[PDB]
RNA sequence: AGGAGGUAAAAAUGUUCA
RNA sequence: AUGUGGAUUAAUUCGAUGCAACGCGAAGAACCUUACCUGGGUUUGACAUGCACAGGACGCCGGCAGAGAUGUCGGUUCCCUUGUGGCCUGUGUGCAGGUGGUGCAUGGCUGUCGUCAGCUCGUGUCGUGAGAUGUUGGGUUAAGUCCCGCAACGAGCGCAACCCUUGUCUCAUGUUGCCAGCACGUUAUGGUGGGGACUCGUGAGAGACUGCCGGGGUCAACUCGGAGGAAGGUGGGGAUGACGUCAAGUCAUCAUGCCCCUUAUGUCCAGGGCUUCACACAUGCUACAAUGGCCGGUACAAAGGGCUGCGAUGCCGUGAGGUGGAGCGAAUCCUUUCAAAGCCGGUCUCAGUUCGGAUCGGGGUCUGCAACUCGACCCCGUGAAGUCGGAGUCGCUAGUAAUCGCAGAUCAGCAACGCU
């Protein structure tokens, strides 16, 4: 999935958001609506809010995670049992 | 409903295409313009007797043949309707629009004209039962039919429960196919909704 | 289980034994017994030593075989994907990871049935 | 169906026309061939910052009668209810009833 | 010459016969490299084996459309009617053994509602 | 078959051997129209009886036809109660259609990696007198003795 | 010279066949030789369409557009020819191809 | 056209306006 | 896999509930669609049109912030002739707008009993009358089809037929389609000159009508058999659904009476959901194998689709696919010169197997802004249940069932094993 010709797939706001963080060397939550943006190893530290369908969801992202898309860490739908 | 469109059975043995034209990749377009025509002069002039509105068009005019009881009703005095409406069709164009208007003979003849008169009949104060044996009478009159059906269904007189009642005479063979079973459906507006008048009239068989 | 070069995985012809290890296919056998100078047409009863020995080191130069991959695989599972991924809480749950229905039939991770 | 669905449509079919003169069409064949230096480029981001609406995957054919969405049909712009209706009025030219 | 046709479920054949050993030429091929099969064969020279002409005529044909056994077929009626334009007293005797009437029978079309034309749906009550 | 009786397909006959009754097994023995097939291992079958036995195998086939086909057949007839079993005269066109089916269905359960080699088998104790198709035609003839109490129903 | 390829389309039989009689006939009054109008294979577009607006997926109505083809190889090219089948008026039902 | 007797064992019920 | 129920859910939009709902509306849910949820905006509004408005801009191009809607900046920003038409601007005013409700208010469309053959009417007659007759009776028919009788005589809708397709043959016809007869091709083939012979295509026509023969029968319908014929008895199959039922289904195609919202039950965006899962039902696909699996070789199809679409040779990849774009608006070219099952050979030798392919790990491709939820495909690896399925149950009478593959619509892509 996602052709590596095409490279990775992060939306423009998360990296702008993101490499002012890096640049300024400031860590602080980021509030960003997008999920779909495939985390690159620029930002391990740093942490997304990412999933606002019902929730704030923070996610510290760590070395582990790199390429995942940031979704998958933002679980939407919600089961318990019966 | 269980009966299919009498022109859509005898769709390419008896009756032809409302609209004679060909295309390959603009065939969208043009059935796009086509009923939006169709739409514009349905509910501008619904006054006039609207029967048939046979469209043709090759590569840079659109006749629009239409078919009616009353042209007095279609052009204005010095035909300024008729110039009104070319404009708004010259907008709406095939890029460029002619309307030679046609006269019917028999409005009584004519499935979709007897459903129309019976649709305005009917609403303002003429019973059901009046304005389809009227219908009838002055269709079998009118000496080219062999029969005539006539089928009213909604709200009659108001009730509060629809009604589907039809009337007769002569011969209706739908099932056949070398019969020149002119179709007609209108919608009547009503204060207590929509009534809606089909008519079949079967005149007579078609040659080869 | 036992053996890598188990001296007789099964007697049959080798594209098809070499397969009863948990890194090797139809394929891999092929080309396995392509690299080396091994008839594929021959069961393992007709084998030799040195055949072994260099279907072994060919295997352990190469490519990967049942400890370390499966070693590999459940190790990708828990720590690549983490506690609390989306594949991994599926996993955790017990259901299919890849988008499937669940509502119907998803009994191949669910287990037989549960009918309440 | 509702109008503001097909004006929206419609709305989306503008945006496409707009901005696919090449805006949205350069960058893809920048970024098939392999001789793609986009490296330095980076131009998905600017087709991300374009409207989602300029794109024709987010382009629905509605039917033009009545807006439906399903049961369209490419060769008539109309839904499969509408194309009943006008094939057997006599409207769509050819179209007739197929028995066989 | 004498040519003619045959046709059996939209398998058409074109048959060139002349007088020759019983020799085939279906499409540059042999009656038994086209058409191994036994009872395909038999199929063919029927009419032939009927009429006791076996080895009088070489078949030169032209076989296009359809399936082994329509083509099969479409040249047993093509040399069955070849057979009458070059005598057509054996007419009789092919008439009787149903080697010039040309099976109608072909695929039933498909229907709406049913999956193979017949085949209707599992139908449950509940 | 309200309005009566239906026409009874015309069999092809077989070249290799000349036998409505081989083409009649072929016929049983297909499966998904895999007529060619089925053709081979019909005649895989009838080769095999012979170089087993050293005859003609249509011979040794309509031996093991006489062997199998039923004369009778309980037909079941649901009379007040429990339904009970009546004894009918088997037309001779029901009988080898009886025979052929159940030759090949007790192949088809018996054991000898291959239909041909099962088939012939099957055919050859048939023609004996042994295999499970006489099996079922003796429980048949069994079951119509027995319930021939109720044969004077005879519909 | 070189001959010309006129390859006319429509949806019904009679209309072309008419057009192409036409179309001969004008040829043949300013001399020239023609191979004739070809009867090319008809285009049958299928469309299945349920007839009920909500339900009932198993009654369908099916409908054809069946298109077509003749072709008209004119010989012997000659600008009266030119001119004369520019000329010729035709309905709207019938598309022509000039090649 | 003339002329003995038979068999189907049991197998229930049906909120609403209608 | 797909749909449904139930349960979950913030939402899992709505509708469809025996036959006649449950691969149904959905002939194409990642965003869109989408109607649902959370949140962010907006309000004469996303689209309209009539009225007073003051303008020349409306608007388009870029930038910045924002998830985006959008907002805020900077550019480029009207003809007309003095009154203007258009355009917006707001003040709003009307009002638009509602996939908001009631299909027990409705049209239209559909299903269904059922392609069953029946349903009716006029006049006359019988009866106090509801009603009956006709339409029953004998026979025949697929048929209220037809005959003979008959207080009925007739007619109409339905039946049948007219229509399409398939099946045979003639006349015309040769192109892009065919290749018997000539030549040229020597590779790679009707490939090219050529030719109407054949096919095929598509226009017209003949043909099947119990027409003929024999026997039965009211001497009648009609029936049994035979001839000839491609076909024999509505040839095969479609299309065709009477009067009406189920207050069947649809207010979510549309239209629509009435009711309800009009800083929201409208509307823009973003995200998520419609794909949940302790389970149950249903329709299907794939299987459990040797009538088979795998490998190699070799044949035979139809029908259909293609312009911002089909996409070829060639080259690179293992392979999806990449490159490039020939040639094609398509009887030409592409969709391999289209198959698959099949045929021949080899191998496996009855095993949870070289069955089965799920599931799972990794690595990829393609689409698209974008494949986490949530796509398909490819490769390597994995290799689950399943040993022919309880009660019970379904379809099918011949080119049928069973099996094999092929194409199309929707569609960027596909969840299509579906549908046609």
């Amino acid at each position: 999935p996602r052709s590596l010709k095409k490279g990775p797939f992060v939306d423009d706001h998360l990296l702008k958001k993101v490499d002012v963080q890096n640049e300024k060397n400031t860590k602080q939550v980021i509030k960003t609506w997008s999920r779909r943006s495939t985390i690159i190893p620029d930002f391990i530290g740093h942490t997304f809010a990412v999933h606002d369908g019902r929730k704030h969801v923070p996610v510290f992202v760590t070395e582990a995670m790199v390429g995942h898309k940031l979704g998958e860490f933002a679980p939407t739908r919600t089961f318990k049992g019966h | 409903g269980q009966k299919i469109n009498p022109h859509g059975f005898r769709l390419g043995i008896t009756t032809e295409w409302k609209s004679r034209w060909y295309a390959d990749k603009q065939y969208k377009d043009y059935v796009k313009e086509d009923v939006a025509i169709r739409k514009l002069l349905a509910t501008g002039l619904e006054r006039a007797g609207i029967a048939d509105v046979e469209i043709e068009r090759t590569r840079d005019r659109v006749r629009v043949d239409i078919h009616t009881a009353r042209p007095g009703i279609v052009i204005g005095r010095r035909g300024t309707e008729a110039d009104r409406i070319r404009a708004d069709l010259e907008k709406l164009t095939g890029k460029q629009v002619q309307l030679n208007i046609l006269e019917v003979k028999n409005p009584e003849s004519q499935a979709q004209l007897v459903a129309q008169g019976v649709a305005e009949q009917l609403s303002n104060r003429v019973a059901f039962r009046r304005a389809m044996r009227k219908a009838i009478q002055s269709a079998m009159r009118q000496p080219n039919v062999k029969g005539i059906r006539v089928q009213c269904s909604g709200r009659l007189g108001g009730a509060e429960m629809s009604r589907s009642e039809f009337y007769r005479e002569g011969r209706v063979p739908l099932h056949t196919l070398r019969a020149d079973i002119d179709y007609g459906l209108y919608e009547a507006k009503t204060t207590f909704g929509r009534i809606g008048v089909k008519v079949w009239i079967y005149k007579g068989d078609i040659v080869g | 289980a036992r053996l890598v070069g188990v001296d007789l995985p099964r007697d049959k012809r080798m594209e098809i034994a070499l397969t009863y290890i948990y890194g090797i296919g139809r394929t891999r056998s092929n080309e396995i017994l392509a690299a080396t100078g091994i008839d594929k047409n021959m069961r393992t009863k007709d084998l030799t030593d040195d055949q072994v020995t260099v279907l072994r080191d060919y295997i352990e130069g190469n490519l990967k075989v049942e400890g370390d991959l499966r070693r590999e695989v459940q190790a990708d599972i828990r720590r690549k994907i983490e506690i609390g991924c989306y594949q991994g809480l599926r996993h955790r749950r017990g259901l299919p990871v890849r988008g499937q229905r669940t509502k119907t039939n998803a009994r191949t991770r669910k287990g037989p049935k549960r009918t309440i | 169906a509702k109008k503001s669905k097909i004006v929206k449509n419609e709305q989306r079919r503008e945006l496409v026309q707009r901005y696919a003169e090449r805006r949205a069409e350069l960058k893809r064949t920048i970024r098939d061939p392999a001789s793609s230096p986009e490296r330095r480029a980076a131009a998905v981001s600017a087709l991300q910052r374009l409207p989602r609406d300029s794109s024709p995957v987010r382009l629905r054919n509605r039917d033009v009668v009545d807006g439906r969405p399903r049961g369209h049909l490419r060769k008539f712009g109309l839904s499969r209810v509408r194309v009943r209706e006008m094939a057997h009025r006599g409207e769509l030219p050819g179209v007739r009833k197929a028995s066989w | 010459p004498i040519q003619t046709v045959g046709r059996r479920k939209e398998a058409v054949v074109r048959v060139r016969l002349v007088p020759g050993t019983g020799q085939f030429n279906l499409d540059g091929r042999t009656l038994e490299n086209y058409f191994p099969n036994k009872v395909h064969q038999q199929l063919i020279k029927a009419p032939l084996v009927t009429v006791d002409r076996v080895d009088q005529f070489d078949i030169y044909a032209h076989l296009d459309g359809g399936g082994p056994s329509g083509q099969a077929g479409a040249l047993r009626l093509a040399i069955a009617r070849a057979l009458i334009l070059v005598q057509p007293e054996d007419r009789p005797a092919l008439k009787k053994a149903g080697f010039l009437t040309r099976d109608p029978r072909a695929i039933e079309r498909k229907k709406y509602g049913l999956k193979k034309a017949r085949k209707a749906p599992q139908y449950s009550k509940r | 078959p309200r309005k009566g009786p239906a026409p009874k397909r015309p069999l092809v006959n077989d070249p290799v051997y000349g036998s409505q009754l081989v083409t009649q097994l072929v016929n049983k023995v297909l499966l998904e129209g895999k007529k060619s097939l089925a053709e081979r291992i019909v005649y895989g079958a009838l080769e095999q009886a012979r170089e087993k036995t050293g005859t003609d195998p249509v011979v040794t086939l309509k031996r093991a036809l006489d062997n199998v086909k039923p004369a009778l057949e309980v037909r079941s007839r649901r009379v007040g109660g429990a339904t009970y079993q009546v004894p009918v005269e088997v037309r001779p066109d029901r009988s080898t259609t009886l025979a052929l089916r159940w030759l090949v269905n007790f192949s088809r359960q018996r054991r000898e990696k291959t239909m041909v080699e099962r088939l012939a088998n099957e055919i050859l104790d048939a023609s004996n007198g042994l295999g499970a198709s006489v099996k079922r035609r003796e429980d048949t003839h069994k079951m119509a003795e027995a319930n021939r109490a109720f044969a004077h129903y005879r519909w | 010279g070189q001959k010309i390829r006129i390859r006319l389309k429509a949806y019904d039989h009679e209309a072309i066949d008419a057009s192409a009689r036409k179309i001969v006939e004008t040829v043949t009054r300013t001399g020239a030789s023609v191979v004739g109008p070809v009867p090319l294979p008809t285009e049958k577009n299928v469309y299945c369409v349920i007839r009920s607006p909500h339900k009932y997926k198993d009654s369908r109505e099916h409908f054809e557009m069946r298109t077509h083809k003749r072709l008209i190889d004119i010989l012997d090219p000659t600008p009266k020819t030119v001119d004369a089948l520019m000329r010729i008026d035709l309905p709207a039902s019938v598309d022509v191809n000039i090649q």
